[PDB]
């Protein structure tokens, strides 16, 4: 009650560090994956039948 | 068609030399095969070459005494013949065939590149042949 404190939403940190938060659980779920470097080859692809 | 140095008599001992031209520059990726014919008897696989010059095969009964070369620039067949005994005299071809150079065990690496392949190249045809130089050795 009584309180009156000034906001700024753009000079907020938060959501900086929220930001680098997001990032880094990004990475580290990919970190423990299967690598697909192999994938990297001459497709040969056709048109693809049953379609609008 | 295929055109094949003149016919030519040798003492033997000595060395000749045959050449093979194609007319132009119409026959490069064709791979290059030599071949006998001694009369009666059939004819004989003197070896090939190969086209990219990535295989010099010659049978190794005449490996010692026949040698086969090819001139880019001129895109010329040499064919250089040494012991030029009596068994030598006889008609000697130049074809300009296709083989299949098929991709048999092969080292993929774990990333899936190549680190080897033996990649053995199988004779398929020989489409065009030269006229035929006859070569005779006398004593
Ligand atoms: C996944 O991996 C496989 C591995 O097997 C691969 O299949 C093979 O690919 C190679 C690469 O092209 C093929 O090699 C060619 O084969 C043809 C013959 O193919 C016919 O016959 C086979 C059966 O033997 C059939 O299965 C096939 O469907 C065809 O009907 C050869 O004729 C080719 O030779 C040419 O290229 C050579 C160099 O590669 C030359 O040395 C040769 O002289 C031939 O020259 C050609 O090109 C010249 C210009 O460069 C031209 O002037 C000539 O006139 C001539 O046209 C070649 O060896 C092989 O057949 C495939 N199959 C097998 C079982 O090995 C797949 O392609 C691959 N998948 C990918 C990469 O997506
Ligand atoms: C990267 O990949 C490319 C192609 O994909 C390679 O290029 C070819 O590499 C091969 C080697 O595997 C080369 O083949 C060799 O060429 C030699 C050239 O010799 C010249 O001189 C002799 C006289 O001494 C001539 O008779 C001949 O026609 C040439 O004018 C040959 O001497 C070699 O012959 C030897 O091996 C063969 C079998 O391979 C035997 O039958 C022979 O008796 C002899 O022992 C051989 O043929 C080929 O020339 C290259 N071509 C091109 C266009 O470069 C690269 O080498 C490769 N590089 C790396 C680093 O991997």
């Amino acid at each position: 009650e009584n309180v009156t404190e000034e906001f700024n939403m753009w000079k907020n940190n938060m959501v900086e560090q929220m930001h680098t938060d997001i990032i880094s659980l990004w990475d580290q779920s990919l970190k423990p994956c299967v690598k697909l470097t192999p994938l990297c080859v001459t497709l040969q692809c056709t048109n693809v039948n049953n379609i609008t | 068609q295929l055109v094949q140095s003149g016919p030519e008599v040798r003492k033997p001992g000595t060395s000749v030399k045959v050449s093979c031209k194609a007319p132009g520059n119409t026959l490069k990726t064709y791979d290059l095969h030599w071949v006998r014919s001694v009369p009666g008897q059939g004819l004989q696989w003197m070896g090939w070459i190969s086209h990219e010059g990535d295989k010099k095969v010659i049978v190794e009964r005449f490996k010692a005494k026949v040698t086969i070369d090819w001139d880019r620039s001129t895109n010329t067949a040499y064919l250089q013949l040494s012991g030029l005994t009596s068994g030598d005299t006889a008609v000697y071809y130049c074809a300009k065939g296709s083989k299949h150079r098929l991709r048999d065990y092969a080292l993929y690496d774990d990333d899936g590149a190549l680190n080897w392949a033996v990649d053995v190249d199988y004779l398929s045809n020989l489409e065009f042949w030269g006229q035929g130089t006859a070569v005779t050795v006398s004593s």
